[PDB]
């Protein structure tokens, strides 16, 4: 993780979060199995300790963060690369939570003005979202920027 | 006059450098010429600058690598040497390589076993709206805020703590909640922490409070950092089991409640004047225990309080219809009947069986209104008077009303005693007043009041402005009309008989009240017809309805901005109930501990469904992986398009 | 008729091509026509077209290059030929092979010694809005905005100067910002002052006027092209130290203050009629510069002035309220009672002591008014009348209501010392227009005053074009009631007792404020009750309260461009203020410079944060 950006983190690390069943902020063998074995698949409980001691850089058996963070850095983003969409969700994000909301969206379109409907707001995001949470990735505007 | 100053003193630096053969060597790496200037002759480096430079700052400033490490054999104290005075006193060129994010000349200057422990307690370095930047001052803090975590690890391998502060008392951490760029420092503070290995018998850096007594954590809480205070947020909350789709955790909540003296969140929360800072009650431990406080234990007593006092304006209004009146005394009407007025108070007439219920009830709000100054003897000798103004706007700019009230009740009690005339005049004020004030009570009793926060939001500024445009258009065209009918005999058309009434006269006409001046019967002079039509275009066409536009924009500006102000309402309204309110009833929030060998911190439980998605888990898991109107939507994502896009 | 004879001379440029057997040759590349057309038969090549060709110029024309070469053989002369007359003057075949944007015809011409000075001072190359391009007169300049920068590398090769001028005395710099093509002509900016090579003594080509006196830098100013702007500004910024996310920039501030006479650029942006030039002043070197004009040294002043005014207009109605008035004299109510008035205009009583006071704050307001013209003698004797109208309307739009004050004035001073009759009409439009103009302050106080814009947005239009349809269907309406109440005894409602009062009667019934005549008692007649039924629905519930949504609509159109408009109107207070106010206070802004051995030029400075992200994605 030489270099990154704040979305690239903010979402990395909602993802770690999530992949975080305890709370604990490390990842133990017990925690990765059950949620890869969620979806669908059964690894069996040894390629479990393959996956951490593959990555695990200082072999505490623990996933901490840092060790997440530059697992996804050799599992990089793509060739997405610029520099008016990062400008463009600065203006947009108030807080800089890295997610633009409902209501932030609803504001800075109210500050232009048009008169947005609630429901036709809802039917701007739902399109946007990809993954399905109600909020609009870094990723995800880009998309919608370029073309359809 | 002030900023000139500062900037007068900032050219004044460059003259030194533009005349100094050494220093403009130093400001380029010229080493031909640093090497012959330095060794042959005979002056000293000691040339100070306009702002009380040494040559090696100057070095660092621009940020001029090779010129320097020349300077070190000949000068080997000047690393030791801080800058002079006013501005930059104590900035040592340590700090100034570390803000320039690394030179590898940290390397250098701590190989020349330089202080980490210099302080820059100079003017531009203090927090003020003034500077652009807050630092704080040890160069450990300097490298905390350009996050540079290698020049941070370099500076723990030479002795440097991490417990220094500054005249505030803020730690390392308070410096990097203040930082604008939030998540791209959020990680800063995990790091530091990992270097608390001594853990101290005092507190683990992580209790240390300011000089105005704050916490690291409730100090995001203050100036609204919500990730910053999403992320501390994680070391309290205790998981318990989990059950496929459901969690269900325990939230910590001690710093959170109204308990302590310190009032720890919800009163900072509130007697703040930041925007922002009012988002966190959306955040989830508090946004889930304010509604406990209020649905239990907090609307019931609010609900009943008010009642007490629809009983208590009741019984003063029955006190008020009901006053001692004689018929007209002995002078009849002595100006010729300009003067119609029959009955002139009765003076010290009581002696009827009647009048005793009247003086029951005329005594209890006396003695109401002596509870209510009771009440605001200690809140306007402590809290300042534009502090006290810091309170109103948000959630109680009523508060003085109540004050208003409990004068004219004490006048009016004065004014029978002394039984002097004038008694009708504090009767308006102490009337109105009070069936105003009920007004307080539409936070309560549903969500079907936040038209008072609006009605406030909208009779300052909206109206407060169109009130002079008023009081002018009105004070010419009233004192036209005095001018015209200057000449007329007021029997007819008495309008405008004098001066002072013919303003209060075209007052209603501007309202489009009264019923607009014509006789029909006896010539008026020609004058008024032009006046009066060119009065009626602007006052009832063109200004009054212009007044509703301007109300109408502003009603949709503010849609959103509206309904957050009343759920905060609702909690600058449960504290403010609660500490003027004993305990052994409605218990301190949440369950206590340690009956349950926990402890004496006092906790809640919430359970709360997640979600699967599939599609974003498979994509982590391969990272893992080894060897309608959607026109009409998609055509305002092109409005959002074409609106940013160069143009 | 004056466009129709240029497309009449234009279709008949094709059938003299369509008749002439040699030019329809020359139109397609018919070399074997050519061939045997030029060097057998013994014809004269000097054909000249409808509007003044050459065989060349329609080979050019028609992007032809072969048979070019072969008009070369037989035309050793027709390079140095232009065209005629009256559109396309001095057009040489040089020209229209550079707006074909390259046909290696240049390499051809310029084997045939073809002039690069030749100018085409034809009609349909000035700048105006009837031709739809404007490139200049001189061959480099149809180069340039075309951006081919290799003919223009070609050109300066073979003895072409960079510093001709048009009629208008611009040179090829000013015609690069008059394209419609901004970022793709800002390029070439760059490129030609890499040729400036000779150190000039006169101006090194960026200072050069025009013949209404402009630099390159303020015209770019005067047409509101930002990315030109932003560009030029770059080259006198003049960057100090940075550190860290901080940067000390140092603005040059030289053409920008009205320090010359020239006045140079804040009097040239806001007497522009351009809308697109007042989005200038968000720029960073400018904004910064007014709010400091404002901030210090323009609000206090500004204050203290408009309360002058303020204590002037109190001592006008003290002054106007007490008039020396009597009795009626000797003729009594000599109509039947329809004639009540009762007072008369004292003639020439002075003597009391209360007179005297009176006769004081009198004078007060007489020497007053004169002040008021002497301002605005020498205003409108130079900018001209209607060009007042163009000062007018923007952010002083009021300038003519405080002259018809003073001249009500003047005549109720006048009036006094002939002593006549009507003396309370003069009193009345110098009483409303006085109270009235004290909202010229609403720009003041605080940003609580852009009603004052809004309003003036809106009292004309909105209401303007609203009116005529008032004033029709009212005219109608009144002069249907004047018919039918024509028979009534006024007795009873007199409302309607003559037609020119019934307008009047009838306008307070349009605006809701009279209380609609009834009487109840007498039964006025049956054709009333339609008629007035008819009355209402139209005005106070169709035509009326349409006018409310009508405003209502246009209230949030105008939601951006009200607030701009106010920052505007600050700065047309600003400069106004300090061009009729002498120095020795609130001297020219920013630091002075030459003690610091700097120049003669007054600097100012900027700090700011970089937001090092920009920084950090900088890979
Ligand atoms: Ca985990
Ligand atoms: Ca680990
Ligand atoms: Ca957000
Ligand atoms: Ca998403
Ligand atoms: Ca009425």
């Amino acid at each position: 993780a030489d270099q990154l950006t704040e979305e690239q983190i903010a979402e990395f690390k909602e993802a770690f979060s999530l992949f975080d069943k305890d709370g604990d902020g490390t990842i133990t063998t017990k925690e990765l199995g059950t949620v890869m074995r969620s979806l669908g698949q059964n690894p069996t409980e040894a390629e479990l300790q393959d996956m951490i001691n593959e990555v695990d850089a200082d072999g505490n058996g623990t996933i901490d963060f840092p060790e997440f963070l530059t697992m996804m850095a050799r599992k990089m983003k793509d060739t997405d690369s610029e520099e008016e969409i990062r400008e463009a969700f600065r203006v947009f994000d108030k807080d800089g939570n890295g997610y633009i909301s409902a209501a932030e969206l609803r504001h800075v379109m109210t500050n232009l003005g048009e008169k947005l409907t609630d429901e036709e707001v809802d039917e701007m995001i739902r399109e946007a979202d990809i993954d399905g949470d109600g909020q609009v990735n870094y990723e995800e505007f880009v998309q919608m920027m370029t073309a359809k | 006059s002030w900023a000139q100053s500062r900037d007068e003193q900032n050219l004044l630096q460059q003259k030194r450098i533009w005349e100094s053969p050494l220093l403009l060597a130093a400001k380029d790496n010229d080493v031909q010429a640093l090497n012959k200037l330095l060794k042959y002759e005979d002056c000293k480096v000691h040339q100070r600058g306009a702002m009380g430079e040494t040559a090696l700052h100057i070095a660092a400033l621009y940020d001029n690598l090779e010129a320097a490490m020349v300077l070190m054999e000949a000068a080997p104290e000047l690393v030791f040497e801080p800058m002079t005075s006013e501005l930059y006193e104590g900035q040592t060129a340590l700090h100034i390589a570390v803000v320039n994010q690394n030179m590898n000349l940290v390397r250098a200057l701590l190989a020349r076993r330089a202080s980490v422990s210099a302080r820059a307690t100079g003017t531009a370095f203090r927090r003020s709206p003034c500077n652009l930047i807050y630092f704080g001052e040890h160069p450990l803090s300097f490298a905390a805020c350009v996050n540079s975590e290698e020049i941070v690890r370099l500076l723990i391998e030479h002795g440097a703590d991490i417990r220094a502060q500054d005249s505030l008392g803020n730690t390392v951490l308070h410096i990097l909640i203040l930082q604008p760029n939030k998540t791209f420092a959020c990680q800063m503070y995990n790091l530091l922490l990992s270097y608390d290995r001594h853990g101290d018998h005092l507190q683990p850096l992580d209790l240390v409070p300011n000089h105005q007594g704050l916490t690291p954590f409730k100090l995001a809480g203050v100036e609204g950092n919500t990730v910053m205070f999403q992320h501390l947020m994680q070391k309290r909350k205790h998981t318990q089991w989990t059950y496929g789709p459901l969690t269900s955790t325990l939230y910590d909540l001690t710093e959170i409640d109204s308990s302590g003296d310190e009032q720890s969140l919800l009163e900072l929360i509130i007697t703040t004047k930041k925007r922002e800072a009012r988002q966190i009650l959306d955040q989830t431990p508090v946004k889930e225990l304010v509604s406990l406080k209020w649905k239990r234990y907090g609307r019931p007593y609010f609900c009943m309080l008010g009642a007490i006092y629809l009983l208590y304006i009741i019984c003063f209004t029955m006190c008020c219809i009901y006053r001692p009146l004689k018929p007209r005394t002995n002078n009849r009407t002595s100006p010729r009947d300009n003067t119609l007025l029959q009955q002139k108070l009765l003076q010290e007439a009581y002696m009827t069986p009647k009048d005793d219920i009247r003086l029951v009830g005329e005594l209890v709000t006396v003695i109401g209104a002596i509870i209510i100054l009771l009440v605001e003897v200690p809140d306007i000798f402590r809290m300042g008077v534009t502090r006290f103004f810091g309170q109103t706007i948000l959630g109680g700019p009523f508060h003085v009303l109540i004050i208003t009230y409990a004068f004219m009740v004490l006048v009016t009690m004065v004014m029978r005693l002394i039984s002097a005339s004038g008694e009708v005049v504090p009767m308006s004020f102490a009337l109105v007043l009070g069936w105003c004030n009920v007004m307080y009570f539409a936070r309560g009793f549903q969500m079907l009041g936040p038209f008072t926060i609006m009605i406030q939001k909208m009779i300052f500024g909206d109206l407060m402005r169109f009130c002079w445009l008023m009081a002018v258009v009105i004070l010419g065209f009233a004192s036209a009309f005095y001018i015209i009918f200057q000449t007329e005999d007021p029997e007819e058309l008495g309008h405008f008989y004098d001066y002072p009434m013919a303003l209060f006269s075209t007052f209603e006409l501007f309202l489009t009240i009264i019923d607009g001046p014509a006789n029909y019967n006896v010539d008026l002079p020609f004058m008024y017809s032009i006046t009066y039509a060119a009065f009626a275009i602007i006052a009832t066409l063109l200004m009054l309805n212009l007044l509703i536009a301007m109300m109408g924009d502003t009603h949709w500006r503010v849609a959103h901005e509206r309904d957050e102000l009343w759920r905060a309402q609702i909690v600058a309204t449960t504290v403010m109930l609660e500490r003027k309110l004993p305990r052994c009833l409605w218990p301190r929030s949440g369950i206590c501990g340690r009956e349950y060998g926990l402890g004496d911190r006092w906790f809640l439980r919430v359970e709360d469904r997640q979600d699967l998605n599939r599609q974003r888990i498979q994509r982590y898991a391969q990272a893992f992986h080894t060897r309608r109107s959607t026109s009409r939507s998609s055509a305002n994502w092109e409005r959002l398009r074409q609106g940013t896009l160069r143009r």
